[PDB]
């Protein structure tokens, strides 16, 4: 009966999808298909167990061809947003699969031929000319889910080296963004852009037609060492085309590099150190519109740089609040509105915060008593701004309530924050 | 399942009886409630 249980919530599925892939595309089956699809996949929490533990006949030869069959509806006409099915799948993947034995990537890598650059590909290629089916942003937070590869790899690396290869090449020709309406947040498409996962690719792969030159390690250092200048000199104060170009740096040359991390120490620490000096630069500005980064990426100089930009935003924060003691401003709207920009700021700040408080503690705990007396202000500002305040408490409500994503990251130790939480308790332990 | 998920005997079968259940009507009714729970959760 294992066997049963397992094949009967992919094999449904996969055979389901079969008769709604060419009628709506052009009697209840639109109705049933919601259960349908839920039961298939929402309908088990952890199906990752189901696929690795339980019974691994199923697996991939079972999930990539549901997953092609639902590309396959998204390519018909639909009517509702049905994401969440599709979107709640993606984890649950590496945490190998056997893709030599059946390669049901064939349709996705038709639609990622088809939508190989995307702000080059803006016109009616694609068939009926979707609006909004395929070109949108819906596909492009789809692949994330897709293609997920965090733990280990489950592919055979035939085409997704060579897929990686290209994007990297398109990105690095085309600086720009160039997308279409409505299709800003395009930073969130791939989720597995590594080594081996102006370039002579194309001759390499014709020469070779045994061994890719992604192999060779001569290929990523090369590109690394060119694209250094190109994040080193990146800063614009600019609020949009600046903003967007810098996710779009922190997406392409991201610190995700599995292969051999620790080994290239001189680079890691390269890494590390540009990865602290760009929110500095960012932040170095007022910025009063906090809304354009979404979710950013979480020594003795870096710990500096903190506590100075911690005490210039306090002594800002004091200046406000000297600023709005006396000469009341205008209606609840726009102290309602500063309030939110104001926390909003706050949290944007007291993540990186959270995040350093960590190292801060490690390296105080021995002999440092300098990152101390530079976090005493700090904690003072925060004790007497906290004192006795309204507008940001009742204001906190709705910030609450406006972002629903929440990070949660104290209890990993390793509303996206709140006033009092882990970091602060180890804040005032001192 | 936290107090005691110790006896499947009828397990997934009261509901693997009708999953497609929804395949004769159209649309309406007040059956549309939840899928996840589906398939055991799982005289």
């Amino acid at each position: 009966t294992g066997g049963h249980a397992s094949n009967k919530e992919k094999e449904m599925v996969t055979s389901l999808f079969c008769k709604l892939g060419v009628l709506v595309r052009h009697l209840g089956q639109t109705l049933d298909a919601r259960t349908v699809m839920k039961t298939g996949l929402d309908s088990v929490k952890s199906a990752l167990r189901a696929f690795l533990d339980n019974a691994a006949e199923d697996l991939e030869k079972t999930m990539e061809n549901l997953k092609q069959g639902q590309f396959t509806h998204t390519r018909s006409q639909p009517k509702g947003v049905t994401q969440i099915i599709n979107y709640t799948t993606v984890a649950l993947l590496p945490m190998l699969d056997k893709h030599n034995v059946y390669s049901i990537y064939n349709t996705r890598s038709s639609r990622e031929r088809a939508a190989l650059s995307l702000p080059a590909n803006v016109e009616d290629v694609c068939p009926n000319i979707p609006s909004l089916e395929k070109l949108m942003t819906e596909i492009i937070e789809l692949a994330e889910s897709g293609i997920r590869y965090t733990q280990m790899p489950y592919m055979m690396e035939v085409v997704l080296p060579m897929l990686c290869s290209y994007m990297s090449r398109w990105w690095e020709h085309g600086p720009e963004n160039h997308p279409e309406r409505a299709e800003m947040c395009c930073t969130a498409l791939n989720s597995e852009h590594m080594n081996t996962l102006k370039i002579i690719y194309n001759n390499l792969g014709i020469d070779e037609g045994f061994s890719q030159p992604i192999i060779n390690k001569v290929k990523p250092q090369l590109l690394k060492t060119h694209f250094l200048p190109l994040m080193e000199k990146l800063k614009k104060k600019a609020a949009m085309v600046v903003s967007e170009e810098d996710h779009l740096k922190a997406e392409a040359r991201g610190d995700m590099s599995e292969a051999e991390l620790l080994i290239l120490d001189e680079f890691t620490t390269l890494a590390r150190d540009l990865y602290a000096f760009y929110p500095l630069l960012i932040r170095f500005v007022d910025y009063n519109r906090a809304k354009w980064l979404k979710e950013p990426n979480p020594y003795w100089s870096k710990s500096h740089n903190f506590k100075r930009e911690e005490q210039n935003f306090v002594v800002q924060n004091e200046i406000n609040n000297m600023s709005f003691l006396i000469t009341d401003t205008k209606s609840k709207m726009s102290k309602a509105a500063i309030s939110d920009q104001e926390r909003k700021k706050m949290k944007r700040k007291g993540d990186r915060y959270s995040m350093q408080t960590s190292l801060i503690v490690a390296a105080l705990k021995r002999l440092l008593p300098i990152g101390l007396n530079i976090c005493a202000p700090g904690d003072q500002e925060l004790i007497a701004l906290a004192k006795n305040r309204f507008s940001l408490k009742d204001t906190e409500e709705e910030v609450r309530d406006i972002i629903r994503s929440n990070i949660h990251l104290q209890g990993k130790l390793e509303l996206g924050i709140a006033n009092v939480l882990f970091h602060l308790e180890q804040k005032s332990k001192y | 399942q936290k107090k005691y998920e110790q006896e499947l005997f009828k397990l997934a079968l009261p509901c693997l009886s009708a999953v497609a259940g929804a395949l004769p009507p159209d649309y309406m009714e007040s059956n549309y409630v939840s899928m996840m729970e589906k398939q055991s959760s799982m005289f």
